[PDB]
């Protein structure tokens, strides 16, 4: 009656729809294959599922998702792999060769050949469902179609549904970290063009979550598999309410209206709690204000900034399980009562809060284990402006060179565009830099006796 | 004979519908296949104020339910005494409300409203005499907020010369359960104070501190919560349903609470309330109930009233209670707290007392009051208003509504206007005679 | 051009005093006039 579209894009956001609709399945007692577990009826009513699964045949459901990679490789091994009966063929699209850590690639002279294909199955389960929602988009910065195929597919997006939530789910590039050379430059000409398009991202980095597994989960050998599984635990608790009633709820189109105080700060960074062994989990009992002062440590946030660095804007709570409301309004307003987890200066009602009934499954045999209570939180802060000026050093010295040049303008993409790209992220950080001031409209600032 | 229409609208409002849906069905003993089976007599005589008649013993409530989503209305129609309800009278939409007030007053909302009103003339064509609509919905919400300010907007001229009585959850005193909260709030109260006959206003943080202090609950829920405003609303409400010694309406009520055309912002409070062993430590008794129906801890907005004057008062009690230990308790109250009343209305109490208690108890009383302190809510919310306008700080999301930048500042205005007539009655002084200069003159040396 | 913030928390900034509005009361006016002089002389008088 109400429904969400998915997509993943880039073998990033392949990779975690690859670990996020096997989770969606348990989470839902459904099947690696959409079937319910039986034939035969039992229970009565919801059938929660029909936001998330289209309804057909003898009550097979399939996932509403469409996957975009310019290589078929990461989309072969979903079509040959273990969840080959749950996704339909036609979502499952792919490319000829990779845009190659590319933008221009990526954006124009091969990925415009499938945009129309891509927006045509799109038009295809939009016309399946009762009552879109919106779209929840996937991808990282470092990739070329990660990149370049997201900001072309949102100005499609727009074209098509307009005002429709579009919200972006994205591998934010690493402080120290790269896997690539050129990440710098695509995740610009990316943002760029994003901003002016999308309602929401939400940020989320590898080497953040490569400390906090080791850290925290005690994970010595952590993988990308851990990652996404990490990630998808995430988006279950931006969606739980979605997929499960609960005591209070929190749609799609919420997160912008809370999150959002200009269109141009739309970037919260997300954070999850607890992230421990079972090993250690016997030695701790895990209240509710427990695991809510560990969504504030900056040894525990998931993208690697420090919130120290910066000043409060917007947040929203989002927990599961064992969990009542006033257990919360205490967990809040002692956080909002520390002035060292310090808020912009005008802002005073700084919290949103979700509670689901419904706790997080995990997936069988792997490295998460179970937990009685947990909360998602995603919070909007000046203190990210330390890795927008990451992303401003790490380009401006390579195009102060006009190093890797060559390749984004043999696409024909101009120098021109490359440059205003560079012009809007020096606009934004006079964007982050002025929400940062404590709205100051004279000549100083002002106090009374005592802060 | 005499009737009440019921709509809720939000989450909340719906909630705290679904809850007095049970309570007031239990209280009746309607059953929840919707069968009455009332075991007394004086229950199906006064059905008509908050049911409708259907075929062989089935009735359905007059409760019109709205939503924007399809999602909290399913809980109730699959949750207990959803049966009840008609189904015609379950108004939801496909759209979401994004805690945005103006998506439900001009855009979202108003794609439904003459849906709802199809729903309001369908039900209040029903009653032989309407006296009034009972509304539960947010204030700082997007949904319950953004629904009542448009549609009352419209019940307030169909049904001009009905009452309009209005429970509100206000946004907290020390935190938020939405980022918005002071823009919903301060847009819904400039549509509301021109079209309410009465608004109670009504705090989580002011239960949480009962929860925690006279209920000694370790896990209070939203339902614990609930069972309270609807055992109030069932209270409030008790003289229109069963016979007492001293009846009153809705009426009747908001005449003697309400001395300025705007001054209709109330306190609730109830009594007793104890723990389920401190029961058993304490008496029971007219002045067992007073000694907690005027006490500033246990009202349901945390405004410590000892802060401010009384205007006016209302104490609605059931049970049977003696007249001379009921109305020289509600006298020893006004002289022992002779400092906290207003100067120029006396006799400050409307004292009501009905036969029948509620499911459970003996005895109980519900607290309404009426002082100048509760511009303790509305500073705050003036103040987190400009905090956040003075830059104009999430305005996109109302424009890309199409409400004008302008309504903002008019509501600001108001607000102003509003809280300072708090201010301006505050121990406001009464006219009287002045100051005479005399001094002696010579008549011998 | 140098850049700055596409932003702009500086508009309500042309609002108008005020502040704030009123108080009026509904229907006298009190001792507004600050307890000066009202009669002339006083004690015995007149008489033909
Ligand atoms: N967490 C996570 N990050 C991944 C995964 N796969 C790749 N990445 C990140 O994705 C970014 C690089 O993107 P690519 O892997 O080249 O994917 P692509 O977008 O298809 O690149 P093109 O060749 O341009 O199409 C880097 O930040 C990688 O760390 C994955 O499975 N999990
Ligand atoms: N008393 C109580 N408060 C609730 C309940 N559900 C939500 N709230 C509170 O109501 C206020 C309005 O929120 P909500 O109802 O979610 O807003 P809306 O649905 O957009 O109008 C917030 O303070 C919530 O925490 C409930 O069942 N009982
Ligand atoms: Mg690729």
């Amino acid at each position: 009656m109400r429904e969400c579209i998915s997509i993943h894009v880039g073998q990033a956001g392949v990779q975690i729809g690859n670990a996020c609709w096997e989770l969606y399945c348990l989470e839902h007692g459904i099947q690696p294959d959409g079937q319910m577990p039986s034939d035969k009826t039992i229970g009565g009513g919801d059938d929660s599922f029909n936001t998330f699964f289209s309804e057909t045949g003898a009550g097979k459901h399939v996932p509403r998702a469409v996957f975009v990679d310019l290589e078929p490789t990461v989309i072969d091994e979903v079509r040959t792999g273990t969840y080959r009966q749950l996704f339909h063929p036609e979502q499952l699209i792919t490319g000829k060769e990779d845009a190659a850590n590319n933008y221009a690639r990526g954006h124009y002279t091969i990925g415009k050949e499938i945009i129309d294909l891509v927006l045509d199955r799109i038009r295809k389960l939009a016309d399946q469902c009762t009552g879109l929602q919106g779209f929840l988009v996937f991808h990282s910065f470092g990739g070329g179609t990660g990149s370049g195929f997201t900001s072309l597919l949102m100005e499609r997006l727009s074209v098509d549904y307009g005002k429709k939530s579009k919200l972006e789910f994205s591998i934010y590039p690493a402080p120290q970290v790269s896997t690539a050379v050129v990440e710098p430059y695509n995740s610009i000409l990316t943002t760029h063009t994003t901003l002016e398009h999308s309602d929401c991202a939400f940020m989320v980095d590898n080497e953040a979550i490569y400390d906090i597994c080791r850290r925290n989960l005690d994970i010595e050998r952590p993988t990308y598999t851990n990652l996404n599984r990490l990630i998808s635990q995430i988006v279950s608790s931006i969606t739980a309410s979605l997929r499960f009633d609960g005591a209070l709820n929190v749609d799609l189109t919420e997160f912008q209206t809370n999150l959002v105080p200009y269109p141009r700060i739309h970037f919260p960074l997300a954070t999850y709690a607890p992230v421990i062994s079972a090993e250690k989990a016997y030695h701790e009992q895990l209240s509710v204000a427990e695991i809510t002062n560990a969504c504030f440590e900056p040894a525990n946030q998931m993208v690697k900034c420090d919130p120290r660095h910066g000043k409060y804007m917007a947040c929203c709570l989002l927990y599961r399980g064992d969990v009542v409301p006033k257990d919360v309004n205490a967990a809040i307003a002692t956080i909002k009562t520390k002035r060292s987890i310090q808020f912009v200066d005008w802002c005073p009602t700084g919290f949103k809060v979700g509670i689901n009934y419904q706790p997080p499954t995990v997936v069988p045999g792997g490295d998460l284990a179970k937990v009685q209570r947990a909360v998602c939180m995603l919070s909007n802060t000046t203190a990210i402006a330390e890795a927008w000026a990451r992303l401003d050093h790490k380009f401006d010295l390579m195009y102060a060179k006009r190093a890797f040049v060559h390749w984004y303008v043999g696409e024909g993409m101009e120098e021109g565009e490359f440059s205003e790209a560079r012009e809007d992220m020096a606009a934004l950080e006079k964007d982050y830099e002025e929400v940062g001031v404590d709205s100051v409209e004279g000549e100083g600032e002002e106090e009374g006796e005592e802060y | 004979m005499r009737e009440i229409v019921h709509i809720q609208a939000g989450q909340c409002g719906n909630q705290i519908g679904a809850k007095f849906w049970e309570v007031i069905s239990d209280e009746h003993g309607i059953d929840p296949t919707g069968s009455y089976h009332g075991d007394s007599d004086l229950q199906l005589e006064r059905i008509n104020v908050y049911y409708n008649e259907a075929a062989g013993n089935k009735y359905v409530p007059r409760a019109i339910l709205v939503d924007l989503e399809p999602g909290t209305m399913d809980s109730v129609r699959s949750g207990p005494f959803g049966q009840i309800f008609r189904p015609d009278n379950f108004v939801f939409g496909q759209s979401g409300a994004g805690n945005n007030w103006a998506k439900g007053h001009y855009t979202e909302g108003a794609e439904l409203v003459d849906s709802v009103l199809d729903v309001v003339r369908k039900e209040s064509e029903s009653c032989d005499c309407l006296q009034g609509f009972q509304l539960t919905h947010s204030l700082g919400g997007g949904t319950g907020s953004g629904m009542g300010t448009l549609l009352i907007s419209k019940i307030r001229e169909e049904y001009p010369d009905r009452i309009m009585n209005t429970f509100s959850v206000v946004p907290s005193p020390k935190v938020s359960d939405t980022v918005v909260e002071p823009y919903n709030a301060t847009l819904s109260v400039h549509q509301l104070v021109e079209n309410t006959d009465e608004t109670y206003c009504i705090d989580n943080e002011a239960l949480y501190d009962i929860c925690f202090r006279t209920l000694k609950l370790t896990t209070p829920t939203y339902g614990d919560l609930n069972h309270l405003v609807s055992a109030t609303m069932s209270g409030v409400t008790t003289c229109l349903r069963f016979p007492g010694q001293l009846n009153a309406d809705l009426r009747k009520l908001a005449v003697n609470m309400v001395p300025f055309p705007r001054l209709h912002f109330f306190m609730p409070g109830f009594a007793p309330l104890t723990s389920r062993g401190s029961q058993q430590y304490r008496a029971l008794t007219v002045p067992e109930l007073t000694q907690q129906m005027f006490d500033a801890k246990n009202m349901m907005a945390a405004c410590d009233p000892r802060h401010g004057r009384y205007l006016t008062v209302a104490a609605v009690f059931r049970g049977r209670m003696s007249m001379k230990e009921v109305d020289e308790q509600m006298l020893n109250v006004q002289n022992k707290n002779s400092s906290y009343f207003v100067e120029w209305i006396p006799n400050n109490v409307k004292t009501a007392v009905c036969d029948i208690p509620p499911r459970g108890l003996k005895m109980s009383a519900t607290f309404i009051g009426n002082s100048t302190a509760i511009q303790e809510l509305f500073k705050r919310i003036s103040e987190q208003f400009t905090a956040m306008f003075r830059r104009k700080a999430f305005l996109h999301w109302y424009t890309g509504e199409g409400m004008d930048e302008m309504e903002f500042t008019e509501a600001e205005s108001n607000m102003n206007d509003l809280v300072s007539e708090y201010q301006q009655y505050q121990d406001a002084t009464a006219d009287e005679q002045g100051e005479f200069e005399e001094e002696g003159e010579e008549d011998e040396a | 051009d140098r850049v700055q913030s596409k932003i702009g928390s500086l508009d309500n900034i042309t609002h108008v005093p005020g502040g704030g509005n009123k108080k009026i009361e509904t229907h006298k006016l009190t001792f507004r006039e600050n307890a000066k002089a009202k009669t002339d002389h006083g004690a015995e008088i007149v008489y033909k």
